[PDB]
């Protein structure tokens, strides 16, 4: 609603805005109602819409105000749009005052990509959730299992039904041995399917900052090898060559080959 | 059309179809001397038989009625492809 | 008064009667630019907020109270414009 | 009852001549006309 | 207000029914007309059905009109139409109300040719199909198997032609699931309507002899905890009394109802004779208690016992079995409730109150006394209390009554009922209290039905009179009031009842037609006038009715006889009122005997029936609203009241040898007969008949029909046995002669059933009335069915028993699952489209067997699928904002790429009111014009920039990259010029310990690029786009350089995302890394941590967002805070798709498609394009998992085996048996869509030729009651030293009814040579505790037996031993305490047999 009247004051204003009366007489401030102008009056001045001077009024013949915008100019090379005001309303007499305020406006020349279905509601304090309260489980389903060690769960839910099915994953050094789907029976157990994930490959170790290694490969096949290597000139820490042993290397971590390069 | 009732009124239709169609083996399961725009009529089989598609037809703004190409099929078995030429012994047309 | 429905011994009320501050309404009016004139009730300087801050306008009268959206208040007599301006003429002629 | 009854506001008066404000108009003859507007509609509410 | 209007309607409409509306006005003396119409909701458009009705004297200025909502004219779409406008237009009124509708039309009576099916059987089911109008249905049916572990199994559809619906038989798969299996059907149609029913899968023999356990309450309490009586029941079920059996009783705690595996009592196992029928059973709850139970006071329980009785043919073989579990011992037994009582007061008229008691597992107790309290309250809280009044419950219809009148003004009363018996201590002797009120007429009109509410029921027909009072200040103007009868849901008759001279009314003089049978409900109503205000002024009253069908079908064999004979032909005539159809079924009344208290499979169709009252309670109301709405009605009146003040409570106000034939329908034309032959069953046969015609169902008076012969046999064969196992079949020849005889019984089988007997017997002698025990001693050889033929060879005619044995193998069942999902577009990782299940054996098989295999498919379901789509505004993107310096032209081309490749593969052409063809065409010109714009910001060395006097830029050559990687999916560039820009980008730019820094331009671009990972780290965001740019080329221009270039690139962007950055750079590194290896494992850490940022709104997550620095402001104009946010968001979902998840990524897609912060994002190229980029993905994920895939299934080198048609429409198959000894190839087309596919392999397999055996088990019984000796050792590794076995569980089993000597057992708990630890008597075993086993030598351990025999057949006991400390450790052997004759033993998978 908030949004809704930023809007709607704009085109109030547009509608509105008491620039386009014809200026007041005796340096009046146009105000307008909706329907008619009415002339506010500098102190001096009287009559219905400011006609008439008092005998002290010295600076006689001086005036000046603002005018209406032009519509918006067509955006530019930067999507931006600007429109203006010319300050001729009348312009500055005798002496008068400059107009106050901006004289050109830009504005970024956003537009509406998807489409209109209705203006959802938007409260302020509630989008805050980033993690929350459980559910009941009034379902009596199973709520996201673990997987085993190296595991992953194809697709995952909050809570899946009674009799519904989820299947495991290995990650990339691995591969499934045994039953990969577990399945919701009708108290919230898994039935959890008779499985190991086994390794076939390995991946390049982290190391610091200067290489110490050479990575030929994205994933290496058990029984392959992996280099650490000096970029120039000399020798420090590690193994020149490891192969994979069903675990990983046991590779240099906390120091790798930081050789005087 | 908002606030009918605050003006003289025509309750009785003025636009109405011509007569329902009829089916083989079936009819209307309802009848009147008119039938204005908008209104629908149910088709059902006669005894013995089952209408097959959607028994509902609509007196639509065109004058004539939607349809759903409705069948009444006979309450009976035929018999089926012969699975092997095999003898059937009591054959007929229709097993009830 | 829906805060007040059915209560026990009710939580203690700032002690003496005090008035609100002098045209305190007007400061929650809201203001409509293009006319130039008040046009509604915005913010409610009725509201005391569970709380009695309070305000001397002189050692003479009797405190007023603050409603809660009113972040300071005061009472120093100012003249922010004075302008006296007078001119005289006087003629006077004799022809003999 | 007398139970069920509670003070709705502390006071019952209203600006002193509200009901004028609510009347009607004619804008030929000038003249005020009578009353369209309930000025009086407390709506539940104690506004002071 | 003096002229009025009601109009009244069902609560809720249902669609498809014939819903009946009723208009009344009043203060109109001159004729019109009104047009009641039900109408589309909220638009008014479409009128569904309009009636147009004639108001006028004539008709006392009453009527209705018959309208529907005819299902297939809903809009129907994804979620359906849940509310629907009943309006009415006249002179002088109009006004409209919404409806709720329904999909609930009418119901589905599913029906099961028995409660019980054992593995290999199949399910002969039907549906009966009823309308709202009970009429038969004629619409679609599908019904739907699920297993006990409620997994789906099976759907099926076929037509409805009759009201009556016959399913294909299904077959019980392979290896099930034993246990309550569920039957579901549905409508094919715009119709919800479930039905279900049960069934149990269950490994049984049907029981010979009925077993009833019947006790005097079904509670211990005060009154019988000293001692407590219960009654021991038996009839054969060709209806006669057993003569003599041996009964054992026993006793056990219990606590709680749902499951346990409490302890008995050891002592207290009281056995008794039978006779003539019956033995009578007590209990001394206290002794046992007192001296066995943890328990010695009663106050200690409110828990359970449970009493168990085998009874046992004394010369008859048959023994057969019961249990009550669950008599509660209870403190507090008789709680309380009303029955059929209003809660709604008037004057003069009585006030009838009503209670039950029940029990615990309940019956109503109706043998007690019970006391009434009540205080009444009139004037100004005025009080005056009443008299103490008792009443006694009713023995058989379990209410207790009361009666009350009252103080002409009783405005509330209150009233508290109590039990009142001798067995109370009151403070613990239940009561309740309660409240009711008067209608609370504002106008104080009223209206009372003088009817006295009764739960006796009127007869159908009959002419119901009932008297209506209209006590009322206006009774000048009360000239009539209406009334309305409801049945089921609707107004079925409606009427006026005007005033005589002597200021009464006409009665409701009615018949009570038979649209009204299983119950209905009275409501009657008027409008009253004062000065110038009216009231509506109503009252409400339920009424029983007959519960007699309009059908009248009845059945009786014609043949009349108190008994048939084995074989007969047979007549059944089934007679009918009307023309009906019929459908019969038979059962053997042993069927119901296996599932304990098991229903009639129609059992109260009648009650079913009536959960179609849309109203509830027995009547009355706070106000006129309260009454219509507790009628089920709602109404339309300008006499101020509306329902739409109420709302709904979830309310509980209470008013050869067969199993089974017969299975059948037929038309009956009034009188039909059919012929049969009775089986050879000796058993009752009931048969049950159910009649389908247009005045409803009806079931008929189930005819019992028993099949009895003076002599004859029968046989306890056992439902299954273990080949090579040798068993005793036993049963007994009955004489039902006066005379006595001597008889003969001879065994003939095939030769795989060997025998001692070597076939003659000793012709033995038996009593008139009486019975002898049969005995026979087999080995059955082979596995399968086989006949064994029992014959008598006896006078009174030749006896053969036609008998067949089934046999299965001598190991543990072990079942092997395996599976696939089937992928034919790579969704998760690698597309895998066949699969080839091995034909493995393994090693441990018993020696013949056969392996088994079971294959069956899941369909998965995309789930719920949410509208996003770009406008007509869709225009406005790609006639974009315009040409211009610093390529302007850049800012106004990328836009076309991405809305060209969102139209394509949405297929969304017709967006426009253009051709489709003219318009894609069209906008590929202005995409080719953008192809040769985004070259010419290439300099020659193949970088780009953003000015031709620029210096090169790697984030435009980057983003070039990744633009014109997407266009070559469908219009091509030149390889050679992208290969050159990627080799300059990863010459020029590929670093190490990081990737891709930027030469430092002029300016970032004004609204293009982004707002960077400024301060530091900017790399992050540099590689990331860097990487993205180049995962989008590398499929036109694969090159090892720039692969390498990317196994660095990743790496370091995985190895540097991980502390946590402001989300915007976690985000586009997840959706960089997002395209690599999303299995490796850093990635889905990063993934996790990405999740973990997230912000949503909802319970469950409606809308999802991301934020990465918490800018709070707010923005109607979209300043660039917007775009980091629908920026991070893009990348954030992009990520979620390349996951392929829509559960997650739903949401995410609800967030993009609405104004939120408002536009397209900042209007930034990056935001904007990014956007567009995830309606894309997300409209291919929505059809990447769209289910259409016709798995083929094949044996390998043998033919094919199925081709199931997974569909949107039907996304489950059946198990198909995978017959053949061959590897499986499973297959499929291309199609949409994702499936996953299981087979189950199930073998049999041995102890002692397997790796399950570490102790190596035998046993011998001998004489020297009877002692008993295991033998057994342990053995170790080949690298191990005799060390022995680690801590073990070892069971021997005992036949049921034997018992070991335990103050022997107790031997090898107290020597000092001790073994076993400790020693417990478990579901009849007996279990043993033992530290460890030799393996030097074969432990041996004696023990002791008695025998209290219990069954004439005894399955093989195990002896049967796992490791505690290693429980996969499990082995096994079969044994009994019977001699064995029937032996030979061969070096070979068969064998011959000698007697001993
Ligand atoms: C257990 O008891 C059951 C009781 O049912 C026994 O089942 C019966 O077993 C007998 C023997 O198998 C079987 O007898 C045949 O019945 C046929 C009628 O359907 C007869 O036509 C048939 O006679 C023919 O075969 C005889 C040899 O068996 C010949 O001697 C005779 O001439 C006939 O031969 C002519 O016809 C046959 C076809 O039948 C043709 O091939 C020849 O060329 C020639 O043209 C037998 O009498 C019964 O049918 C079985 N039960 C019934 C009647 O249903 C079962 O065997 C017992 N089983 C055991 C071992 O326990």
């Amino acid at each position: 609603k908030r949004n809704n009247l930023r809007k709607a004051l704009q085109e109030y204003a547009a509608k509105f805005d008491p620039c386009q009366c014809a200026p007041c007489p005796n340096n009046g401030r146009p105000t307008l109602s909706g329907t008619e102008c009415l002339c506010v009056c500098q102190s001096g001045t009287y009559g219905e819409n400011c006609e008439k001077q008092s005998p002290d009024y010295k600076s006689n013949a001086v005036d000046g105000q603002w005018g209406c915008w032009s519509s918006w100019s067509t955006c530019d090379a930067t999507y931006k749009r600007s429109r203006t005001r010319e300050c001729n309303n009348p312009a500055p007499q005798r002496g008068g005052k400059r107009c106050e305020g901006e004289k050109r406006q830009e504005e970024d020349c956003t537009f509406s990509i998807m489409e209109n279905n209705g203006q959802p509601c938007i409260n302020d304090d509630e989008e805050m959730k980033e993690v929350d309260l459980p559910e009941i489980e009034a379902d009596s389903g199973c709520p996201q299992p673990v997987p085993p060690e190296n595991g992953f769960i194809r697709n995952e839910k909050q809570l899946y039904l009674v009799g519904e099915d989820v299947e495991i994953s290995c990650l990339t050094g691995f591969e499934t041995v045994g039953y990969q789907y577990f399945r919701c029976l009708p108290d919230g157990t898994w039935r959890q399917g008779d499985v190991e994930c086994q390794r076939t490959e390995c991946i390049k170790p982290v190391v610091q900052e200067v290489l110490t290694i050479t990575p030929f490969q994205r994933l290496y096949r058990i029984g392959e090898s992996i280099e650490l290597t000096c970029p120039k000139g000399f020798v420090v820490a590690g193994p020149s060559r490891y192969t994979c042993q069903g675990n990983s290397w046991t590779p240099p971590i906390s120091n790798s080959l930081t050789c005087e390069k | 059309l908002l606030e009918p009732h605050c003006f003289p009124l025509s309750l009785v239709p003025t636009e109405f179809c011509p007569s329902p169609p009829a089916l083989k083996d079936g009819f209307v399961q309802d009848e009147g001397t008119m039938f204005p725009v908008g209104k629908n009529v149910v088709y059902t089989c006669n005894e013995g038989y089952s209408l097959i598609g959607n028994p509902v037809a609509r007196c639509g703004e065109d004058l004539r009625w939607l349809v759903g190409e409705m069948h009444c099929q006979k309450i009976a078995c035929v018999l089926p492809v012969l699975m092997d030429g095999i003898q059937s012994h009591p054959q007929k047309p229709f097993y009830t | 008064n829906s805060d007040e429905r059915d209560c026990g011994r009710t939580k203690a009320v700032c002690t003496r009667k005090y008035n609100p501050i002098p045209s305190v309404q007007l400061m929650g009016n809201g203001f409509h630019f293009l006319a130039g004139e008040p046009r509604g009730e915005v913010l409610d300087n009725s509201f005391t907020g569970g709380i009695c801050k309070t305000v001397k306008s002189s050692r003479t009268s009797n405190p007023y109270r603050v409603p809660a959206n009113l972040e300071n208040v005061g009472f120093e007599v100012q003249t922010a414009e004075d302008d006296l301006k007078t001119d005289f003429y006087k003629d006077l002629t004799s022809l003999g | 009852e007398d139970s069920e009854r509670r003070p709705s506001c502390d006071i019952d008066k209203p600006p002193p001549n509200i009901e004028l404000t609510g009347n009607g108009y004619n804008e030929l003859t000038g003249q005020f006309r009578n009353r369209v507007i309930n000025t009086k509609s407390f709506g539940g509410q104690c506004r002071k | 207000q003096e002229q009025t209007y009601v109009i009244s309607a069902p609560k809720i409409f249902r669609v498809g029914a014939s819903e009946n509306i009723v208009i009344q006005v009043y203060g109109y003396t001159e004729a019109f007309d009104a047009t009641i119409s039900i109408k589309s909701y909220p638009d008014k458009k479409f009128s569904y059905s309009s009636g147009h009705v004639h108001l006028s004297s004539e008709n006392k200025f009453q009527n209705s009109a018959i309208l529907t909502i005819q299902p297939k004219q809903l809009p129907g779409g994804q979620n359906p139409v849940s509310y629907v406008y009943l309006e009415v237009v006249s002179k002088h009124f109009s006004k409209s109300k919404r409806m709720p509708i329904t999909y609930d039309n009418g119901f589905l009576f599913i029906h099961t040719d028995k409660p019980v099916y054992t593995p290999d059987q199949s399910v002969k089911v039907r549906v009966y199909s009823l309308n709202d109008d009970l009429k038969p249905a004629k619409r679609e049916t599908v019904l739907t198997f699920i297993d006990p572990e409620g997994s789906e199994v099976d759907m099926v559809e076929e037509i409805d032609h009759i009201g009556i619906i016959s399913f294909p038989d299904f077959k019980i798969p392979s290896n099930p699931r034993y246990g309550m299996w569920t039957i579901k059907a549905k409508y094919k149609e715009d119709f919800s309507t479930t039905g279900t029913a049960y069934f149990e899968v269950k490994e049984y023999v049907l029981p010979h002899f009925s077993v009833s356990i019947e006790p005097e309450y079904n509670f211990i309490g005060y009154k019988n905890f000293k001692n407590f009586e219960i009654t021991i029941k038996a009839r054969y079920f060709y209806n006669k009394v057993v003569t003599e059996a041996d009964v054992y009783i026993t006793f056990g705690i219990r606590e709680d109802l749902k499951d346990d595996q409490k302890e008995m009592m050891q002592t207290a196992m009281q056995n008794t004779m039978l006779i003539n029928g019956i033995a009578q059973v007590t209990f001394d709850s206290e002794t046992a208690v007192k001296e066995l139970s943890y328990y010695s006071l009663e106050d200690l329980n409110n828990k359970y016992l449970y009493i168990a009785v085998t009874v046992i043919e004394s010369t008859g073989g048959f023994s057969e079995e019961a249990e009550i579990p669950g008599i509660k011992y209870v403190l507090s037994p008789y709680k309380l409730n009303l029955v059929a009582t209003p809660l709604f007061l008037k004057p003069g008229i009585p006030y009838p109150i009503k209670v039950q008691v029940k029990d615990s597992l309940d019956q109503l107790v109706g043998g007690v006394p019970v006391t009434l309290n009540a205080q009444t309250i009139d004037v100004n809280q005025e009080t005056s209390d009443l008299d103490p009044s008792k009443s006694v419950t009713r023995v058989d219809d379990g209410v207790a009554s009361f009666v009350l009148n009252l103080p002409s003004g009783v405005t509330v009363l209150e009233f508290n009922v109590k039990t009142d018996a001798p067995d109370l201590p009151e403070e613990n002797q239940a009561r309740e209290g309660y409240r009711a009120i008067a209608y609370s007429s504002l106008s104080q009109s009223y209206l009372y039905i003088d009817w006295t509410d009764n739960h006796k029921a009127l007869l159908v027909g009959e002419h119901l009179n009932i008297i209506v009072t209209p006590k009322s200040p206006y009774i000048d103007k009360i000239t009539h009031y209406n009334y309305l009868i409801l049945s089921k849901g609707k107004i079925i008759h409606f009427g006026t009842r005007e005033k005589f001279s002597d200021a009464s009314y006409q009665s409701i003089n009615i018949p009570v037609t038979q649209n009204m049978v299983p119950s209905s409900r009275l409501l009657v109503y008027y409008i009253v006038t004062g000065e110038q205000t009216a009231e509506l002024v109503s009252d409400s009253v339920w009424l029983n009715i007959e519960e007699k069908c309009g059908n009248q079908l009845q059945v009786h064999l014609s043949p009349d006889a108190d008994a048939y004979s084995p074989g007969q032909t047979v007549s059944l005539n089934m007679a009918t009122g009307m023309d009906s159809w019929v459908a019969l079924a038979a059962v053997d009344s042993a069927v119901y005997g296996v599932q304990r208290g098991a229903k009639k499979p129609l059992e109260r169709v009648f009650q079913f029936l009536e959960k179609s009252d849309l109203g509830c309670g027995a009547g009355g109301g706070l106000n006129n609203a309260n009454v219509f709405h507790l009628a089920g009605l709602t109404f339309l009146t300008n006499a101020n009241a509306d329902d739409s003040q109420e709302n709904d409570e979830p309310c509980k106000e209470i008013l050869y040898f067969p199993e089974s034939w017969l299975w059948e329908v037929h038309l009956v034309p009034r009188r039909k007969q059919l012929q049969f032959a009775l089986p050879d069953s000796l058993t009752t046969w009931e048969i049950q008949g159910v009649g389908i015609s247009n005045t409803g169902i009806c079931v008929a008076d189930t005819v019992k029909a028993k099949v009895f012969k003076d002599v004859f046999l029968e046989m306890n064969i056992p439902y299954s046995v273990v080949r090579g196992e040798q068993i005793q079949l036993k049963g007994t020849v009955y004489n039902y002669r006066t005379s006595g005889m001597q008889f003969c019984v001879k065994m003939s089988a095939v030769e795989g059933i060997c025998t001692s007997e070597s076939p003659k017997c000793v012709r033995q002698k038996v009593e008139g009335s009486s019975s002898h025990l049969v005995t026979f001693t087999v080995l059955p050889l082979e596995i399968g069915l086989h006949n064994i033929n029992f014959s008598l060879e006896t006078w009174f005619g030749k006896e053969i028993l036609v008998k067949t044995l089934r046999v299965v193998p001598e190991g543990v069942k072990r079942e092997s699952y395996s599976g696939v999902t089937l992928d034919p577009r790579g969704i998760y990782g690698t597309i895998s489209r066949r699969k080839e299940f091995p034909y493995r054996i393994p090693l441990d098989l018993v020696p013949k067997t056969e392996i088994k295999r079971i294959l069956s498919v899941k369909g998965l379901l995309v789930g719920e699928i949410l509208s996003a789509v770009l406008s007509q505004e869709g225009i406005n993107i790609l006639t974009h904002l315009p040409k211009g310096s610093a390529e302007a032209e850049l800012m106004s081309v990328v836009p076309v790429f991405y809305v060209f490749h969102y139209l394509e593969t949405g297929n969304h052409w017709n967006i426009f009111h253009s051709d489709p063809l003219i318009e894609k065409q069209k906008l590929k010109k202005k995409l080719k014009e953008g192809m040769l714009s985004i070259m010419s910001y290439r300099n020659a060395d193949y970088s780009y920039s953003v000015w031709k006097g620029g210096s090169a830029s790697t984030w435009l050559t980057a983003f070039a990259l990744r633009v014109l990687g997407q266009v070559n999916k469908y219009v091509e560039q030149n390889q050679n010029s992208i290969c050159n820009s990627l080799l300059w980008l990863v010459e020029n730019y590929q670093l190490d310990n990081g990737s891709f820094k930027e030469n430092s331009q002029y300016q970032p671009i004004k609204l293009q690029g982004t707002l960077p990972v400024e301060a530091r780290e900017n790399s992050l965001y540099l590689t990331a786009f860097t990487v993205i740019g180049i995962r989008k080329a590398f499929d036109i221009c694969p090159l090892v350089k720039i692969d390498t270039a990317l196994i660095k690139a990743d790496n370091f962007l995985l190895e540097n995302t991980l502390p946590a950055q402001s989300t915007f750079t976690l985000a586009i590194s997840a959706y960089a890394l997002s395209l690599g290896d999303k299995t490796h494992p850093q990635f889905r850490s990063i993934v996790s941590a990405l999740k973990r940022e997230a912000l949503v709104k909802g319970n469950p997550p409606i809308y999802r967002f991301w934020k990465d620095n918490l800018q709070h402001k707010d923005s109607s104009v979209p300043n660039t805070g917007t775009a980091r946010m629908v920026e991070t968001t893009a990348y954030a979902l992009l990520t979620s798709l390349n996951l392929k998840d829509i559960n997650y990524v739903n949401p995410v897609i609800k967030w993009l498609s609405e104004e939120q912060r408002y536009g397209g994002g900042f209007y930034s190229t990056q935001d904007t394009i990014n956007a567009i980029e995830g309606l894309t993905e997300y409209s291919l994920l929505v059809k990447q998992l769209r289910l259409s895939m016709d798995i083929d299934v094949s044996y390998k080198h043998k033919g094919a085996l199925h081709n199931y048609k997974m569909t949107d429409k039907n996304f489950l198959g059946r198990p198909v048996e995978v017959l053949l000894n061959d590897d499986l190839i499973v297959s499929t087309g291309f199609g949409s869509g994702l499936a996953t596919v299981h087979v189950t392999t199930v073998v049999h397999k041995t102890s002692t030729s397997e790796e399950v055996c570490s102790f190596y088990l035998k046993i011998d019984t001998q004489d020297i009651y009877k002692r008993i000796v295991a033998c057994a050792s342990y053995k170790p590794s080949r690298e191990e030293s005799s060390s022995g076995s680690s801590h073990a569980v070892m069971d021997i089993s005992l036949p049921t009814g034997i018992s070991a000597n335990e103050e022997d057992l107790k031997a090898l708990v107290e020597g000092v040579d001790q073994l076993f630890t400790d020693y417990q008597i478990k579901d009849g075993h007996v279990i043993l505790q033992l530290n460890s086993i030799p393996s030097s030598d074969f432990l041996c351990v004696r023990f002791r037996i008695f025998e209290l025999f219990e069954v004439g057949f005894l399955s093989p006991a195990t002896f049967t031993v796992y490791e505690y400390h290693r429980p996969d450790k499990q082995c096994t052997m079969f044994y009994s305490t019977s001699n064995i004759k029937i032996q030979k033993v061969c070096e070979g998978a068969a064998c011959k047999c000698v007697e001993a």
